[PDB]
């Protein structure tokens, strides 16, 4: 459906690590309110926010068991750090 | 060609006489999908457009020559 | 000995890359093909979106904080051309 | 009197049209302009949600689908009392996964 | 699966010579910059510019780093309790700090700001990190030479993945201090009386080179002469923002006289036109050995440190090096340093390596590159198992700093 | 003697006109676009052929 272009009749493209130029564009956001809120007004009524916390959590891969804090859903408490995934030793 | 957004007229007051008010260009706004554009049209324009019935939010087509 | 102490004496069972001879090397990003490795997750490349605002020129896709995708922007000196193309 | 036309050619030498509505009331009725509503509200389904389809019904509020028109008026009917218990609070089903929780469908 | 960042409300402290910059992880800029210098009364300290400019009788101004390393104790004391009691404002025991650290700093001081931060503020975790690595990191890079040019020092710092190579470190004391000394010789040789704003009453405008016309203040309580040198050298520090500029090319005096003049007000009223010697200044820079009175032609500019510094790694990483060349200090932003400096090492670098500066030519990004790289790291969630916790600390004593923040 | 009123009619004409045409070179300022929708954002497709 949605369309990107990489032409063989123009046949050219640009990289770049963090911008290529002082001149570059801002990059484009996300947002639901862009056509105003009356458009939208019936779409965000009809639904209610699932709840934050601000919330101990363990595992990150360390060994004296300390807990950080974080925000995630209250609905997930119990869960494992995923970061801890990456913590690979060297053999 | 594109939707109608302004159907604005300009004003000059007289045409170097004995006077009104004188419109002298009528401001046509068109946005389609690429962009937005104004056009000031020749005034004679005015008795046309009303012959379509054009209102703001319509789609019209207008030739050039 | 025509390469003097510095001839390749190969060794059993070990393998070598190839040194850039032709074209110095370069960084993975800010670097194309024509000079180093083109990671196409840096490549801005042209784009176009359903709402009708046209061809935004050139542009990757990035997920930022919070899981939102943004879409970066690269200046071109044809994006006068790129627009109205 | 509006005065269709006037063209006079001086100035580089041009040639133009100036329009005298005179009357001063005249000019409105001949320029109205607009400022209509660029896109309407999105209506969305109470019940289960989905785009709304048909309109509204004789009263209330649209709908997408015949269930839903159904537990639709199955509702109002708690509520016709001018009193009650909240008539729309998770009422008969309305369509309850929450990947994000839902309101009661009582927007009327 | 996973997600992108994790932030843990961490604070981020970067402790200059010039100025305090700190704030809140997660954030692109810092909260608060205040100077670093602070009066003392003997002992009571007074910090931040609003109390710091009021005149006061017996006040000596001190700083509490020598040499990019806490010397007093007391007064970094003072500074943190300071930051976090009118600028933070919250309790230390509930955010982790990262801390910025110079390059060069001995064990020993690690050690000691480690016990400092765990047993007196009582914070639950803490990790050091070096100037440079969050230099590189605050600009997408884990390999790089950092150039940071600051108040004390010019120094040119080899990082590979994310650890500075010591041993390629070449430091040089050229940096804004020295340049706020020749202003203070050009001004004496000018015959130019510097009064800091303090001392004046009221002032009226004049003509350029003419007399000031100004009134001193009758009600001022006597002042050490400390904090008169400090005042005086926040004037030079406002003359070399403005005035100063280096040379596009190698300094020539019949060129840089052809060259338009500017126009600097001193704070008393009097105001002149400079002209070569604005550019003759910054640059001692590069060429030291043209410079008047200064000990002997051994000492090098800063495009032949960021030479000495490469050539002194492995031969490996040189390209990565000279290939991501990234800028940095507040003494960097004089106008046109960046573009003479990569003539200079274009001019140096061997061809067959290709060389390429990062541009960073912002206030904020040539100033705080540092903080903003510590605000990264805090905000990786794969960072948060390498804080040093509370209860390492208590198991294995200040010790471990060296283990775990290399 | 109503041609010196046409002439300074249409310089005026040709001024206003013209700082118009600023106007709109002014508006053409700023950064155009800003943000995106939802469903561009998170549709995954972005295909070429």
């Amino acid at each position: 459906t949605l369309t990107f272009k990489r032409p063989e009749g123009m046949h050219r493209e640009v990289y770049a690590l963090l911008y290529s130029d002082k001149k570059d564009a801002p990059p484009l956001l996300p947002s639901d309110t862009g056509q105003g809120y009356r458009t939208v007004k019936a779409k965000l009524g009809s639904k209610k926010v699932r709840p934050w916390k601000w919330m101990p959590f363990t595992n990150p891969a360390r060994k004296d068991g300390a807990m950080f804090f974080h925000w995630r859903r209250a609905a997930e408490e119990g869960k494992d750090y995923p970061f801890a995934r990456f913590n690979k030793t060297v053999q | 060609e594109g939707e109608v957004t302004e159907l604005t007229p300009c004003e000059t007051e007289n045409p170097m006489g004995g006077y009104g008010k004188t419109i002298s260009h009528v401001i046509i706004g068109l946005k389609t999908a690429k962009g937005t554009k104004q056009l000031k049209l020749d005034p004679s324009i005015f008795e046309s457009l009303q012959k379509e019935r054009v209102e703001a939010g319509d789609v019209i087509y207008i030739e050039a020559n | 000995d025509p390469d003097g102490p510095f001839a390749f004496r190969r060794k059993a069972g070990c393998q070598y890359y190839a040194p850039h001879l032709d074209q110095t090397g370069n960084w993975p990003w800010t670097s194309p093909k024509d000079g180093g490795l083109g990671d196409v997750r840096y490549r801005y490349c042209l784009t176009t979106l359903t709402v009708p605002q046209r061809c935004i020129g050139f542009a990757r896709r990035r997920v930022g904080r919070g899981g939102r995708v943004l879409l970066d922007r690269a200046h071109s000196d044809y994006d006068s051309v790129f627009h109205h193309l | 009197p509006i005065i269709t036309y006037h063209s006079v050619t001086v100035p580089a030498r041009c040639s133009r049209t100036f329009i005298t509505f005179s009357d001063d009331a005249t000019f409105e009725e001949w320029f109205p302009q607009g400022r209509p509503p660029k896109v309407p509200v999105r209506e969305v389904c109470p019940v289960t949600h989905r785009p709304a389809l048909y309109r509204d019904p004789v009263t209330d509020i649209p709908y997408a689908t015949a269930r839903a028109f159904k537990i639709i008026r199955e509702a109002y009917k708690k509520y016709i009392t001018a009193h009650g218990l909240p008539p729309t609070a998770s009422a008969l089903g309305p369509g309850p996964p929450p990947p994000e929780p839902l309101p009661g469908s009582g927007p009327r | 699966g996973v997600y992108g960042g994790d932030e843990v409300g961490a604070l981020v402290f970067d402790i200059g010579s010039y100025t305090v910059r700190a704030g809140y992880a997660g954030e692109d800029c810092p909260k608060v910059d205040f100077p670093t210098a602070i009066g003392m009364v003997v002992p009571t300290y007074y910090i931040d510019t609003n109390a710091l400019r009021v005149p006061r009788e017996n006040m000596e101004a001190i700083s509490p780093l020598k040499n990019g390393m806490v010397e007093d104790w007391d007064s970094f004391q003072a500074i943190l309790d300071h930051t976090y009691k009118m600028h933070v404002k919250s309790e230390a025991s509930l955010h982790p700090v990262l801390m910025s650290e110079a390059p060069w700093n001995t064990r020993a001081k690690r050690e000691k700001l480690t016990e400092l931060m765990f047993e007196h503020y009582n914070i639950p975790a803490f990790f050091l990190c070096k100037t440079a690595v969050l230099t590189a990191f605050a600009n997408g890079r884990s390999t790089g030479l950092i150039l940071d040019s600051g108040a004390t020092h010019t120094t040119a710092i080899p990082v590979h993945d994310g650890y500075v190579l010591q041993q390629g470190i070449v430091k040089s004391p050229l940096a804004g201090d020295f340049i706020t000394m020749q202003c203070r010789e050009l001004f004496q040789e000018m015959n130019i009386e510097l009064v800091p704003p303090y001392m004046i009453a009221s002032k009226e405008a004049v003509r350029e080179g003419s007399p000031a016309n100004w009134k001193r203040k009758e009600k001022l309580p006597q002042v050490t002469r400390s904090w008169h040198n400090y005042m005086c050298n926040c004037v030079i520090q406002d003359f070399q923002a403005s005035v100063l500029q280096v040379s596009d090319s190698t300094y020539d005096e019949q060129v840089a006289a052809q060259m338009p003049t500017v126009h600097y007000e001193f704070p008393n009223g009097y105001n002149c036109d400079f002209g070569a010697e604005r550019l003759k200044i910054p640059e001692g820079l590069f060429d030291p050995s043209n410079v008047k009175g200064l000990s002997g032609n051994t000492m090098l500019g800063v495009s032949h440190v960021v030479t000495t510094s490469v050539g002194m790694c492995d031969i490996d990483i040189r390209p990565g090096l000279y290939g991501s060349v990234i800028v940095a200090g507040g003494n960097t932003l004089i106008q046109s340093f960046t573009d003479r400096l990569n003539r200079e090492l274009s001019q140096k670098t061997p061809p067959s390596m290709r060389l390429k500066l990062i541009a960073n030519n912002t206030t904020v990004e040539r100033r705080f590159s540092s903080w903003i790289g510590g605000s990264i790291l805090a905000s990786l969630g794969t960072f948060q198992q390498m804080w040093i916790s509370k209860q390492e600390y208590e198991e294995g004593g200040k010790q471990c700093v060296e283990r775990k923040c290399p | 003697a109503v041609m010196t009123a046409v002439r300074a009619w249409e310089f005026w004409n040709l001024k206003t006109l013209q700082e118009r045409e600023a106007r709109l070179r002014l508006e053409q300022e700023e950064a155009e676009l800003l943000t995106y929708t939802r469903e561009d954002a998170y549709s995954m497709e972005y295909v070429y052929e």
